[PDB]
C-alpha cells in the first residue's frame, strides 16, 4: 500500500459518497410525490429496474397507468440503490482510513529504524 | 504444580499484549534491534514458550492438564497484526469478540464466523453435540443468507426459517456477567431453540423465554436436568420427557 | 557550473547552463556518506543535504556581471516529489516543469502537469494582462474538469449539465493540444518535429476557451503544430 | 497530581485533577527519553511509553482516605485513535465527555454530545438499574430521533407515526433539557447556574421519556435546571 | 463583526451542500439558493496580490453580496462587479467608507445608503 495511492481511493469514494447521498435524496423527493400521485393514477443507475423489465420486453387509460408506475418503481429503486450505495461507500471509506492510518505508521517506524541502525554503525 | 500433581488447573494471561509491549520496552533499552512495529525478534518465542507449557498430561503422567486462556487487545479489529496473528499461531483458538456486536447489544459479541477450536470438539459433552451440534448448523445458514445492506427485501420460506431461527438462536446465546449456566441448564435452554419452541415466539420474547423457562425447568425438573448432567447424554426418554416439558410450557408462557 | 561561471563574470556574455542530471550530485553524497561516519537523516539522506545544495545551487546564479539562464534536469525518486532530494531542489527554481508519468502514459508529451508547474514571470504585469489570463483560464478548466473526474469515475456520466459536458470536452481538447511533436523525438513520436510561437500559442488556446474550436474532435489537436494544424488536420480527419 | 495528592492523603477530600493536555505529557517524554538516547519505538514514542503513562495514572486512584479525579484534554493526533499515545491513554480512561461544536451551534450548552460520550460505569451494577434503563431511554431516544432526521425533509414530517411524532417531540424536549446554565454563565449570560442532583436527573428525563410533559412548549425545557422549573417556565410561556 | 459573521454561516451552509451544487439535476429553492450565497461570497473573497484593501473597503464589498445584491449576477461576473463596484464607492463616495470607520459599524443611514448605491449600481452593470 502507498499513502499517496490511498489518499486518491479515499478522496474519489468520499466524492461518490457525497454524491451518491445526494441523488439518494433527489430521487427520494421524487418518490414522495410519486407515492402521492400514485392514487390519482389508479383512479383511472435506477436499481434493476431496466434489466429487469427488459427481459421481458424482448389506450391511453393504460399508457398512463404505465406511466405513472413507472416513474415510481424508477424513484422507489433508485432510492434504495443510492441508499445502500452511500453505505457502501462509507464502509469503503473507514476501512481506506484504517489501512491509511496502518500504513502512517509503519512508514514512520520503518524510516526511523533506518536512521537508528544507520547511526547505531558508525 | 496441579499439573504434573494429577489436578487440573486454567491460567488467564490478561493480556499477552501488554507483555509484549513490557518486553519490548526492556529490548529497546537493551539496544536489542526493533523489528516489526519495533517489536524485539522473538516476541513470538516469548508467548510460544508460555503457552507451550500448557498441556494435557496423560494417565502415567499424572492425567493432569493446565488450560491456558491468553487474552489478545486489537487495533480497529485488525486480527492480522503481528502480535495477533503470532498468537493465533501459538494457541489452538480464538474467539473474536467484535467492537460492533459489543454496541449492537449481542453479548459476548463473539464472532461465530471467525472464533474456532481446533482441538476442543472432542472434550464438547455429549448433550451438546445433541443439540449445539445442530444449532451451529442453522446459525451457519443464518449466516449465509445475510448482507451489509438491512434493507433487503428477502423472501423464499427456505430462506425465511433459516432468518427466523438464526436471529432467535442469536437471543439465547446472550448472557450475562457473573451468571454462568451449568451445562444440563444450556443443552435445555439451546433444545428449546434448535426443535423450534421459539419459531412461533416474538424474537423479543426469547431472552424473557430463557428468563422463565430457564427457572421452571431447574425448579419443577430437577430430575430431567439431574439425568442429562449424569448421563451427558439426552436418551430418548429424555428427550421426548423434554419435548413435554417445553411444550406444557409454551401452553402458558405469558407475554 | 565554474566553466559557466568564468564565461558569465571574465566575459560578460550571455551562459547557458545546462546540468542532466543534479540530483546525481545528491545521490553521490548520500553514498559516501556513511563512509564520511554521518548520522542518517531524512530518507537515509545525509544530513548536509540542503547546505550542499545551497552551497552550489546558489554559485548557479545571474550576477550584474553576466547573465546565466540555467537549465537542471532534476530526478525525482519513486516520483515522490516530497522526497528531500527534489523537494529541496524546488526552492533553488524560478520555473519549475513538473512532468507526471500519468500525462506521458496518457501520450500527452510533453509530459509537462499544468498543474504543478509555475513561473515567477507568471505575473500579469510581466507577461501580460492576455497571457496571464489565458494560461489561468487553461489551468482552471483543466482543475475543473480533474475535480469532474473523480466525480464520473464510477457514476455513468449523463447527469451533468450543459457546461459540465462542455468543460470537460473543451479541457480533455486543450490537454491534447498541450502535446507538441518534439523534433528530438521524431524516433519516439512517429511525426515531423513542431514549434509554436507564444503569440500562436495564446491565441490557439484563447479561441479554444472561447469555443470557437468546439466543432472539431479532440483527436484534431492531440499532438500538432500551431491551432492552423490542428482545424487543418481536422478536416483532414475526414474519415 | 502532588498538590491534588496532599488533600487526598491528608485532608481525605476528593480533588479533581485537569491535565491539559495529556498528549504534551507523552510528547515531553518521548522527547526526554530522544535526548538522554534511548532507541525510538513505534512512531518514534519512548519505549517507557507504557511505564511513563503507567505511573503517572495509577496515582490518579480512590483510596480509603479520599479520591483524585482527573478531567485529562486528550489530543488524538493524525485523528488515529490506534496510535501509541491516545491508544495508551485510554486504556485508562473511564469516561469520555465529547464537546461537539455542532450541539454548540444548536444552542446546547454545555455542548457535551450525548451519543460519544460513554462511561464504562455506566452498568446496572454500578449506577443502578433505574439510572441505566433511563441513561439509555434517552440514548436510545435521541438515536431514532436522529434516523427521522432525514424522513424529516424528505417524505414531509407528518407521513411519520403518532409513536414516531412522539419521539421527535420527547427527543427535542430531552435533548433541550440536556443544556443547563453554569454558574460561571452568572457573570456573564445574567442567568442563576443551577446544580442539578442526580436524584432529580434521572426523575427528570424519566418523566419526559414517560411522556408526562406531553403537552408543554419545548423551549420550557431550555436551560432549566430541575424539571419542576422547566414548567414552571412553561406557565410563563403561556 | 457585523458582516464577518453572516457571511461565514453563509460559507459553511454552502460547503454543506457544496457537493449537491454539481450534481443539482433537482433540488428545492433553498439549497440552490444556498448555493447562490455560496459561490458569490467565494468570489467576494478573491483578491488581487500586491492590494491590500482597507477594512472600510472590505465590508464595503462584503456588504454587496452578504445582502445578496449579487446573488442573481453570474458567478464569472462578480468579480468584474466587485472592482468596479469598489473601485466606484471609493471615488464618488469616501464619504460612506469614512462614516463606517467614524461609527465603527455598518449605521443605519450607510446601510440605507449602501443599500441605493449597490441597486442602482447592479442595473448600470447589467445594462
Amino acid at each position: 500500500a502507498t499513502l499517496k495511492d490511498i489518499t486518491r481511493r479515499l478522496k474519489s469514494i468520499k466524492n461518490i459518497q457525497k454524491i451518491t447521498k445526494s441523488m439518494k435524496m433527489v430521487a427520494a423527493a421524487k418518490y414522495a410525490r410519486a407515492e402521492r400521485e400514485l392514487k390519482p393514477a389508479r383512479v383511472y443507475l435506477c436499481g434493476a429496474i431496466h434489466s429487469s423489465v427488459a427481459k421481458q420486453m424482448k389506450l391511453a387509460n393504460i399508457i398512463y397507468y404505465s406511466l405513472k408506475e413507472s416513474t415510481t418503481s424508477e424513484q422507489s429503486a433508485r432510492m434504495t440503490a443510492m441508499d445502500n450505495a452511500s453505505k457502501n461507500a462509507s464502509e469503503m471509506i473507514d476501512k481506506l482510513t484504517l489501512t491509511f492510518n496502518r500504513t502512517r505508521q509503519a512508514v514512520i517506524t520503518k524510516e526511523l529504524i533506518e536512521i537508528i541502525s544507520g547511526a547505531a554503525a558508525l | 504444580y496441579f499439573r504434573d500433581n494429577g489436578k487440573h488447573a486454567l491460567i488467564i494471561y490478561d493480556d499477552l499484549s501488554k507483555q509484549a509491549v513490557a518486553y519490548r520496552q526492556m529490548s529497546l533499552l537493551l539496544r536489542r534491534p526493533p523489528g516489526r512495529e519495533a517489536y524485539p525478534g522473538d516476541v513470538f518465542y516469548l508467548h510460544s514458550r508460555l503457552l507451550e507449557r500448557a498441556a494435557k498430561m496423560n494417565d502415567a503422567f499424572g492425567g493432569g492438564s493446565l488450560t491456558a486462556l491468553p487474552v489478545i487487545e486489537t487495533q480497529a479489529g485488525d486480527v492480522s497484526a503481528y502480535i495477533p496473528t503470532n498468537v493465533i499461531s501459538i494457541t489452538d483458538g480464538q474467539i473474536f469478540l467484535e467492537t460492533e456486536l459489543f454496541y449492537k447489544g449481542i453479548r459476548p459479541a463473539i464472532n461465530v464466523g471467525l472464533s474456532v477450536s481446533r482441538v476442543g470438539s472432542a472434550a464438547q459433552t455429549r448433550a451438546m453435540k445433541q443439540v449445539a451440534g445442530t444449532m451451529k448448523l442453522e446459525l451457519a445458514q443464518y449466516r449465509e443468507v445475510a448482507a451489509f445492506a438491512q434493507f433487503g427485501s428477502d423472501l423464499d420460506a427456505a430462506t425465511q426459517q433459516l432468518l427466523s431461527r438464526g436471529v432467535r438462536l442469536t437471543e439465547l446465546l446472550k448472557q450475562g456477567q457473573y451468571s454462568p449456566m451449568a451445562i444440563e441448564e444450556q443443552v435445555a435452554v439451546i433444545y428449546a431453540g434448535v426443535r423450534g419452541y421459539l419459531d412461533k415466539l416474538e424474537p423479543s420474547k426469547i431472552t424473557k423465554f430463557e428468563n422463565a423457562f430457564l427457572s421452571h425447568v431447574i425448579s419443577q425438573h430437577q430430575a430431567l436436568l439431574g439425568k442429562i448432567r449424569t448421563d451427558g447424554k439426552i436418551s430418548e426418554e429424555s428427550d421426548a420427557k423434554l419435548k413435554e416439558i417445553v411444550t406444557n410450557f409454551l401452553a402458558g408462557f405469558e407475554a | 557550473l565554474t566553466v559557466a561561471e568564468y564565461f558569465r563574470d571574465q566575459e560578460g556574455q550571455d551562459v547557458l547552463l545546462f546540468i542532466d542530471n543534479i540530483f546525481r550530485f545528491t545521490q553521490a553524497g548520500s553514498e559516501v556518506s556513511a563512509l564520511l561516519g554521518r548520522i542518517p537523516s531524512a530518507v537515509g539522506y545525509q544530513p548536509t543535504l540542503a547546505t550542499d545544495m545551497g552551497t552550489m545551487q546558489e554559485r548557479i546564479t545571474t550576477t550584474k556581471k553576466g547573465s546565466i539562464t540555467s537549465v537542471q534536469a532534476i530526478y525525482v525518486p519513486a516520483d515522490d516529489l516530497t522526497d528531500p532530494a527534489p523537494a529541496t531542489t524546488f526552492a533553488h527554481l524560478d520555473a519549475t516543469t513538473v512532468l507526471s508519468r500519468a500525462i506521458a502514459e496518457l501520450g500527452i508529451y510533453p509530459a509537462v502537469d499544468p498543474l504543478d508547474s509555475t513561473s515567477r514571470i507568471m505575473d500579469p504585469n510581466i507577461v501580460g494582462s492576455e497571457h496571464y489570463d489565458v494560461a489561468r483560464g487553461v489551468q482552471k478548466i483543466l482543475q475543473d474538469y480533474k475535480s469532474l473526474q473523480d466525480i464520473i469515475a464510477i457514476l455513468g456520466m449523463d447527469e451533468l449539465s450543459e457546461e459540465d459536458k462542455l468543460t470537460v470536452s473543451r479541457a480533455r481538447k486543450i490537454q491534447r493540444f498541450l502535446s507538441q511533436p518534439f523534433q528530438v523525438a521524431e524516433v519516439f513520436t512517429g511525426h515531423l518535429g513542431k514549434l509554436v510561437p507564444l503569440k500562436e500559442t495564446i491565441k490557439g488556446f484563447q479561441q479554444i476557451l472561447a469555443g470557437e474550436y468546439d466543432h472539431l474532435p479532440e483527436q484534431a489537436f492531440y499532438m500538432v503544430g500551431p491551432i492552423e494544424e490542428a482545424v487543418a488536420k481536422a478536416d483532414k480527419l475526414a474519415e
